[PDB]
């Protein structure tokens, strides 16, 4: 297929630079404008600027011109954006997005990366801790039953839960996280499962925080 | 340089519905106006582009007119999954956007408490967790109980985005207790008011 | 199967205007930009502009500002390059090409429409002959002159004799009229016991014309 | 404008050797570069794309290499059929420039043309115009100078020319130039000479006639 596959989330301090990447596959890489759309979290979409695989040119949003620089490597097919002199107002999603438009007036950004997740702050990564939740044992031996896994003190967002491997996608909520005091994020990720299962099925969940490269395979049993 | 406005900045239909939302520009842009949809936590997807032509592969419920300055996107028949933020835009100007969510009938939380693990205990945080399960409305109270004591000031709550099959709610409370303040006590319960409930539910636990 | 579908050869007086058109289809006719490029002499390739249908932009070269328009018609998938205040200089081959990609280069081109401005009507041509000197090898030929349009076609006893044929590029006098060479190496034992006639047909005017050459 | 300079008008090269033809940037023109074929009669095909990339289609014999000035496209084993006109193509910035282009011709040994004059038909003659034709005949390589004299003064501006495309048979080319004056200026002077200068000639030669 058509896609964007860009880097991964990043912390970087206030002051510092952050590069983000864009790999393109299933198409052309050097015959479409690439472009770059940011998102802070909560808020809008705002353009930042694009640049032509091919001739190499470029053109920015004056909001950003002098502290961006967008490049590509077309011998991998690659392109990446550089922003400079972080402040706490730039953290944000970074996404890649292409112009398969051929109009010299339209834009139709199509596809869209997936997005990188930039943090700026002071404060260091931290992996998480992976706790099990285990089911109430009392339930209902004709009903469903609810278990999951505890993602915390970690630090900076995100985290991915999976669980069986990708096995296990009904009723699964994996939900947003929560700041605490400490400046350390935390989460759940649940599913309910019918309660004959929980004697013969095991549920692990396969937690990821790319940031700090922790990897928990967490087995949840009573 | 153009401004983009987009009218109503939130909305609730049922399933079936056809649902018209307009956005406006600045100044006449002719035909130029795209739609962008983004589901939570996802990248915007395009789904109309030169203000009327269905993007290839986008269901053909999704359409678009408007020529100038005043445009409208619509879904002739609101699917479960079509919840989103709706975003027009022209060139590198963005609109506010849109937020469809969808009312339906109320559905009762399926409650579950779950103890701190003996793992967590090792390290001096007691987390207590109590799972609201599907529900709507979204509105809800959790009342935690130490020990027959209303709790305050120690409990964070996470609430999930309408879910994409069945338009339900999720809530997820936690309770973070001293380990020391843990062992002092042994009735532990979440109790539960939302409207699909007939009386408030309590789920507890013992040690 | 895409395809940029150009008219044929086109004739047109000095001073006057052509409109030339270019009918795209089997690609969508507004997702890529078109362009038109002169060719005079199968020679060189020399940029007229750019056009993009569904924003009805146009870009110029310079030197073709003032003289070249182009425009698009969406409901037909037809561009158009209109050439005005038509000189000599503006006679060529003009191509109609179509974007490869949003960033640039060229995959499908039109076969090129022939634009001829000359002052000058249909006119047939007067072969003479060109005759053997005074053994070896002996050359021989016809002189086709003051002809209008091209092409003409030169054969030599009826297809028979093709080993040796030289049949060269017209060129363009001054009076606005063509004139062509067409040449044969023989033995010089075959003069005399061979005869050799050289066949000319210019269809623009439908003269027929075969011309005995004899020492 | 940005200048596509192919400093070669053509190339010498044989069937199944390898040849390299250059085209040369004024300004950094990154990868922006496309290489188009054409044979007489057709349209430009396009070949290479962004300075490396094969156009679907194209066989691995043609390859591109370059980024920023400096340009080529390599043909391996080459073919007849890639006996051509090839143009090198920014796009970069407006506006678009090709460069002029290089013919693929074939090599072989130094011939020297045959040199043959007519003089004016009789048939001719009594129309008011007299045409006098020499002829060049298979000759390599193709660069040669026709000199017309009458009455041992040379003639300038007064003269047309025409060459032939690269023979499939002998690799060798034709010229006729034709010398044109009138009915009275012709019969107002005696010898009429056309001198040939070519790389395969110690000495330009010379085919005259008399007038009569
Ligand atoms: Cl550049
Ligand atoms: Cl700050
Ligand atoms: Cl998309
Ligand atoms: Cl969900
Ligand atoms: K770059
Ligand atoms: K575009
Ligand atoms: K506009
Ligand atoms: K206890
Ligand atoms: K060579």
């Amino acid at each position: 297929q058509v896609q964007l596959v860009q880097s991964g989330a990043e912390v970087k301090k206030p002051g510092a630079s952050v590069k983000v990447s864009c790999k393109a596959s299933g198409y052309t890489f050097t015959g479409y404008y690439m472009h770059w759309v940011r998102q802070a979290p909560g808020q809008g979409l705002e353009w930042m600027g694009w640049i032509n695989p091919n001739s190499g040119g470029t053109n920015y949003a004056q909001k950003f011109q002098g502290r961006v620089t967008m490049t590509r490597d077309t011998s991998i097919s690659t392109a990446y954006m550089e922003l400079s002199r972080l402040r706490s107002d730039d953290t944000a999603v970074y996404y890649c997005a292409r112009d398969g438009s051929g109009d010299d007036t339209s834009w139709h950004l199509h596809p869209w990366g997936q997005g990188t997740l930039v943090t700026v702050s002071s404060a260091s990564t931290k992996g998480p801790s992976v706790f099990p939740l285990a089911p109430s044992s009392k339930s209902t031996s004709g009903g469903t039953a609810a278990l999951g896994c505890l993602v915390k003190d970690y630090f900076p967002e995100p985290v991915t839960v999976s669980w069986n491997s990708g096995a296990l996608t009904s009723g699964v909520h994996t939900f947003p996280a929560v700041l605490q005091s400490s400046g350390l994020y935390s989460l759940s990720s649940v599913v309910t499962v019918p309660s004959s299962s929980l004697g013969t099925q095991t549920y692990i969940c396969n937690v990821n925080h790319k940031p700090s490269n922790t990897k928990v395979d967490k087995r949840v049993e009573p | 340089d153009i401004q983009m406005t987009q009218s109503p900045s939130s909305l609730s239909a049922s399933v079936g519905d056809r649902v018209t939302i307009t956005c406006q520009a600045s100044q006449d842009i002719s035909n130029y106006l795209n739609w962008y949809q983004q589901k939570p936590g996802k990248a915007p997807k395009l789904l109309i582009y030169d203000a009327s032509n269905l993007e290839t592969g986008v269901p053909s419920r999704f359409s678009g007119s408007g020529s100038g300055t005043d445009f409208t996107f619509t879904i002739s028949s609101l699917q479960p999954e079509d919840i989103a933020t709706y975003y027009c835009a022209v060139l590198e100007f963005f609109g506010p956007g849109t937020k469809v969510d969808i009312k339906r009938t109320v559905a009762a939380p399926s409650v579950f408490i779950f103890p701190p693990s003996d793992e967590q205990l090792k390290s001096g945080t007691a987390s207590v967790v109590c799972l609201l399960n599907n529900f709507y409305p979204r509105e809800a109270k959790v009342q935690w109980k130490v020990d027959n004591a209303l709790q305050s000031g120690n409990s964070q709550e996470s609430v999930t985005e309408q879910d994409s099959k069945d338009s339900t709610y999720s809530l997820s409370s936690t309770l973070t207790l001293s380990k020391a303040d843990y062992e002092k006590h042994k009735v532990y319960a979440c109790e539960v008011t939302h409207q699909g409930l007939s009386s408030p539910v309590t789920k507890s636990f013992n040690r």
